[PDB]
């Protein structure tokens, strides 16, 4: 009759029973997910490649391990709060197979009901980002997902392969106790040192030592000496397991040791600040050293995935932008006159800038940083752009001195250039010398005059009052016009673009709206794959912060109502624990931006042109998001104490 | 005076059943009295200790305790009072167990400005007044079941309590160790003005006492006085009138 | 004879601090006897309960129970021991907080082949003459500290054990309570013949033994044998000899 038993304890001991299935359904509900992005004829074409099969080799393990580890963390603690009918039961008579068999039967029907049940959210979460990002993003990728059939195989062959794991650590468990340790093992202590013991401050060095060779060698990854598909898939499983170790032996080895040395350093006094924050994690350090690893790894991946998607969202901007130099940009003077006469009738206004431009070769040798290897064109003949000073409406450069413009940040990793130093003009039979001043931060010629991508260079007008009079007809183009076309703020500048389009026939003027759809269009699937997995692990590292603050908000439930009995005010418990969610939210959140910081380092000049502009956005607004939800723990803490007692 | 009460009444109920175990309990403990109460073992005595003091709540009656009274009083105030006064002996050994026994000892000290050395200096001579010492490094797993009942007596003893509430001190005690407790608890008593409560069955410990209520079915039943008499007559008497009951 | 011990001793360490809490106890119950423990409060009394049984390992020494050894014993014997012999009671009051005091006392009935009508019928005989009986729907965190005593030494008669060991059973129980589980445990003394062991530090409540063994840092001190004596004799004996010690 023992079925009876274990329903009507069921009937009870409902909150650990809802804190295992939760697990079992999002592990899952993440990993099909995964597994149907990968399974999709759309992704062929990134298949194949050099660099683009060999993350599917690296990914395909990383979300393995991190599945079973969390999974088997997760039934660990599930055995271990029961420990006590475990006990009762030996003494009762039971042997120790009867219980084994008893509890894996209980495991097989929870864990296959959980597996059938989180198929079905996997899905609906799948869809769900898909809608958001083809909704409210507005890209174009041309990619459907739907149900297949190689997906269920794969996901039902490894979380069938897990459950002998499972069966491994629950049957050692049963094996290694004693029918006393298992009644005191729910308040017994884990620290077991009690001392100093210099030995984890080593095992901290170690960490940090693995850490930072592990970023070492990401650093020199691309562009390097892996080439064959079979060295990237080392590289990147070397670096992604030794950050991981290097993290959990970190943790692990300096808590440990700086809650010894101030504990230690006190004698034992412990007023009431201290007690619930410093005690807590000394009696839970042992257990918090592999979760707060987990929230680390997954805070950093979603911080990383968003940065590489925002960076090329906002670099195909930015660029689209840049090859026009301006709003409108025309070609002959002629279709301008048409464009202009037909915005007349159009009751909108345009500012016409006419800016000659002189194609001259320079040498700029002297002032580059870099090395001959790279040649980009013969070191000695670069092809430039001169412009006048009258021009510019922003600076007036002096005589005898020369000013680049243009930022282009991807440009300042090949060319690098000094400080201020000597140009050379060469002309036909004239040598005359230039300065350098400073670089500024704009473009003033469309890239049909900038050559291979180098920017143009102004000069002062009385200089440029001979250089346009000599005008070496050698490497000049048809004509020397950058005729362009202004708007006010934001209208109907569709409209415009419209007029645009039904003006030049044979399409040879350039456009914006026009180069950021393509540039947008050709880096459809790149934009959204890496879109698609940093939401689905930004919602797997908010659900797996939720389940942490339930197990931990009940465990220590009991403490709460003797120390309000001593006297101790409710306004007064919640002054000490602010301190644990403080360093709770404090430590993994440095650590996982640290992480991220060298990781879209090393991996960007792939996906755009531009880095320290989206990056720092991008970690703002998760950094915002992750106090919210300390705020609302910490709430979460208030209303749990004031019913207490 | 110092502790009044007038009609007092408490029910345990869930809105379906409401059982009584408290009907009209009056009591007028004095300054400096070792009142003490016994009787029975399915009544409230327990619940009588938490309603006489400010733990619990109340359904029907007023008390009264230094003058001021306790309907309006809100949880601020009566945390505070409850922190400054008001030592307490628990009967579920309310330990807490991510602590040791130095700083079980030691916490309710640590609220207005106390200092380190004399801090060190009073929980020296208290462990070793009672006899919990060579135990200031062990957490309360590791600990006997009687040492347990030993630190929560001395943990009420520390911070110069004006009143103390007693329940069942001597439980896990042998003779030797309960005639040291209420030998202490005798000259606390005495030397210095402050009011002790102690619960307790064996006849032995309430023979150190100056009265004796007998409680049975939430009713008074009996009332010694002791007064001009030695230990043993007042022994034999309690002996005498539990066999009556 | 049913138990023998010889030179038992016992550490509690992790190899690097290692104390003695048992050093050479000898022990010879024989078939039908009531034998008592009680000394000091910080001895080994509830070690020497748990070692004597088959909960604990023995250091060095060797425990002989019905003829075969058992230190050295195989899971499945010992198993099958377990369940037709013992029965235990636990000073802490190890009960199951997610049941109630149906399931908690009926736990043991939950394996042997009886059907829905006999296991109720032994609980509520054991009920009707232990005195909780109209506590059967309430869990065991609503109850007081003496009706789970009750509960606790329940769960070790409802099915008809032939070693029953106490451990301290008279603990938060008043006169009356204490006579009664004593006079019952006696009867199941004589009728059914099973031998009991309890420890208690009340006198009183050992009177009613045949024997006791006092135990002084875990050494043998003397034995009071009883025999043809009268209990009022044998009370006066028990007392000028704890007077002594
Ligand atoms: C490949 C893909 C589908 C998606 C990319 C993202 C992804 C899911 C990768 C799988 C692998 C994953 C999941 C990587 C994690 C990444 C992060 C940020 C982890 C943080 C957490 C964390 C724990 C970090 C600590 C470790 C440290 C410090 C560094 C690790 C460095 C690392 C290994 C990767 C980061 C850089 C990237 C992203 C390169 C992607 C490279 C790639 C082929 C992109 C395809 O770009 P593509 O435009 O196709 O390239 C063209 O391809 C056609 C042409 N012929 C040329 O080959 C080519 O020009
Ligand atoms: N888990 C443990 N680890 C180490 N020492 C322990 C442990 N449990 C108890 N001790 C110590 O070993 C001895 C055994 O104490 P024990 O429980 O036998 O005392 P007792 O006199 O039977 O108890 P009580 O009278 O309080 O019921 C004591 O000195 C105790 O402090
Ligand atoms: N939380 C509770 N909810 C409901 N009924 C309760 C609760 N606590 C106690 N009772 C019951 O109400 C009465 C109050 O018992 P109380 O705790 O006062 O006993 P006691 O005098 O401490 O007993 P003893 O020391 O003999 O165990 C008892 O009948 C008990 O079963």
């Amino acid at each position: 009759n023992i079925n009876q038993l274990i329903l009507r304890n069921l009937k009870k001991n409902l909150r650990n029973y809802y804190l295992y299935v939760f697990a079992l359904i999002f592990s899952v509900a993440l990993y099909f997910a995964f597994v149907t992005l990968q399974y999709d004829p759309a992704i062929n074409e990134v298949k194949a490649s050099i660099k683009g099969a060999a993350a599917i080799k690296t990914a395909s393990i990383l979300l393995v391990a991190v599945v079973a580890i969390f999974i088997l963390y997760a039934n660990t603690i599930f055995i271990k709060r029961r420990s006590k009918e475990i006990g009762l039961f030996q003494l009762i008579g039971m042997t120790k197979h009867k219980i084994f068999r008893i509890l894996s039967a209980e495991n097989v029907m929870l864990y296959f009901g959980s597996l059938a049940i989180g198929v079905a959210a996997g899905f609906s979460i799948s869809k769900l980002v898909l809608m958001i990002l083809f909704k409210i993003v507005d890209v174009k990728a041309d990619a459907k997902l739907h149900f297949s059939e190689q997906a269920l195989v794969q996901t039902v062959i490894v979380f069938c392969g897990i459950y002998l794991l499972i069966m491994i650590m629950n049957y050692t468990f049963i094996k290694k106790q004693s029918i006393l340790s298992l009644f005191k093992v729910t308040s017994s202590t884990e620290d077991k040192v009690k001392k100093i013991s210099f030995f984890q401050m080593l095992i901290g060095a170690l960490g940090i030592v693995l850490i930072l060779t592990g970023y070492y060698v990401s650093s020199e990854l691309f562009g390097g000496k892996f080439k064959t598909i079979n060295e990237l898939f080392v590289a990147m499983s070397f670096i992604l397991g030794s950050v991981i170790i290097g993290t959990f032996l970190f943790y692990k080895g300096s808590v440990t040791f700086i809650s010894n040395i101030i504990r230690k350093s006190k004698g034992g006094y412990l007023n009431i600040s201290e007690v619930l924050s410093l005690s807590s994690i000394m009696f839970r350090m042992k257990s918090n050293a592999l979760l707060l690893t987990i929230i680390t790894t997954v805070s950093a991946l979603a911080i990383g995935l968003l940065s590489l998607a925002y960076i090329s969202y906002y670099s195909s901007e930015k660029t689209a932008e840049q090859n026009v130099a301006a709003d409108f940009s025309f070609m002959n003077e002629k279709d301008a006159k048409l464009f202009e006469n037909k915005l007349r009738e159009s009751n909108i206004s345009f500012v016409k800038k006419a800016t000659p431009v002189l194609q001259a070769n320079v040498d700029i040798a002297n002032i580059m940083d870099g090395t001959p290897k790279e040649m980009q064109g013969d070191p000695g003949n670069m092809q430039l752009a001169v412009v006048s000073d009258k021009d510019v409406k922003g600076v007036d450069v002096a005589a005898g001195e020369a000013v680049f413009s243009g930022y282009t940040d991807l440009l300042q990793k090949i060319m690098v250039f000094k400080d201020s130093g000597v140009i050379k003009v060469k002309s036909k039979h004239e040598t005359q010398p230039l300065k350098y001043k400073g670089l500024r931060e704009e473009f003033l010629v469309s890239y049909t005059f900038t050559s291979g991508g180098m920017p143009a260079v102004i000069v002062d007008d009385s200089l440029f009052k001979q250089l346009d009079k000599d005008k070496d007809p050698r490497i000049q183009l048809a004509q020397s016009t950058f005729i362009g076309v202004n708007v006010k703020h934001d209208d109907q500048m569709e409209k415009a673009n419209e007029l645009f389009q039904q003006v030049n026939k044979k399409n040879e003027h350039l456009s914006r709206l026009d180069t950021s759809a393509a540039q947008k269009s050709l880096f459809g699937m790149v934009m959204f794959i890496v879109g698609f997995l940093g939401l689905t692990f930004l919602i797997t590292s908010g659900c797996i912060l939720y389940f942490k603050q339930m197990g931990e908000s009940e465990d220590e439930k009991p403490s709460y109502t003797i120390l309000r009995k001593l006297g101790f005010t409710q306004g007064d418990l919640i002054k000490g624990i602010r301190i644990k969610q403080m360093y709770n939210f404090g430590i993994p959140l440095v650590v996982g931006l640290f992480h991220s910081y060298f990781a879209v380092q090393s991996g960007w000049f792939l996906f755009g042109s531009e880095v320290w502009a989206p990056m720092i956005m991008v970690m703002v607004l998760y950094t915002a998001l992750y106090s919210i939800f300390g705020f609302l723990s910490v709430l979460y803490y208030k209303k749990v104490i004031k019913s207490s007692l | 005076v110092i502790l009044e009460a007038n009609k007092i009444r408490k029910s345990y109920g869930n809105k379906l059943n409401k059982q009584e175990v408290l009907k009209g309990i009056d009591i007028h403990i004095e300054k400096g009295e070792f009142v003490s109460i016994m009787g029975a073992s399915g009544s409230g005595k327990t619940t009588l200790l938490n309603v006489l003091s400010s733990i619990d709540q109340v359904s029907h009656g007023t008390i009264h305790i230094n003058g001021n009274d306790m309907t309006a009083m809100k949880e601020k105030q009566l945390a505070e009072f409850r922190k400054q006064h008001l030592g307490f002996i628990f009967q579920d050994y309310n330990l807490l167990d991510t602590l040791t026994v130095k700083e079980n000892i030691l916490l309710p000290l640590s609220i207005t400005k106390l200092s380190k050395k004399e801090a060190n200096r009073k929980f020296e001579e208290v462990a070793k007044e009672l006899g919990i010492y060579e135990l200031r490094d062990k957490y309360p797993n590791e600990i006997s079941g009687g040492q347990k009942q030993r630190t929560s007596a001395g943990r009420a003893f520390i911070h110069d309590p004006s009143i103390i509430f007693a329940d069942q001190p001597t439980g896990a005690l042998d003779s030797k160790s309960a005639s040291d407790l209420l030998n202490k608890l005798s000259q606390l008593n005495q030397k210095r003005n402050a009011t002790i409560i102690m619960v307790t069955h064996d006849p032995v410990a309430a023979s150190y006492c100056g009265r004796v209520i007998f409680i049975k079915d939430g009713q008074m039943y009996t009332q010694l006085n002791k007064g001009g008499q030695d230990r043993q007559t007042f022994f034999q008497d309690i002996m005498k009138t539990q066999g009556v009951l």
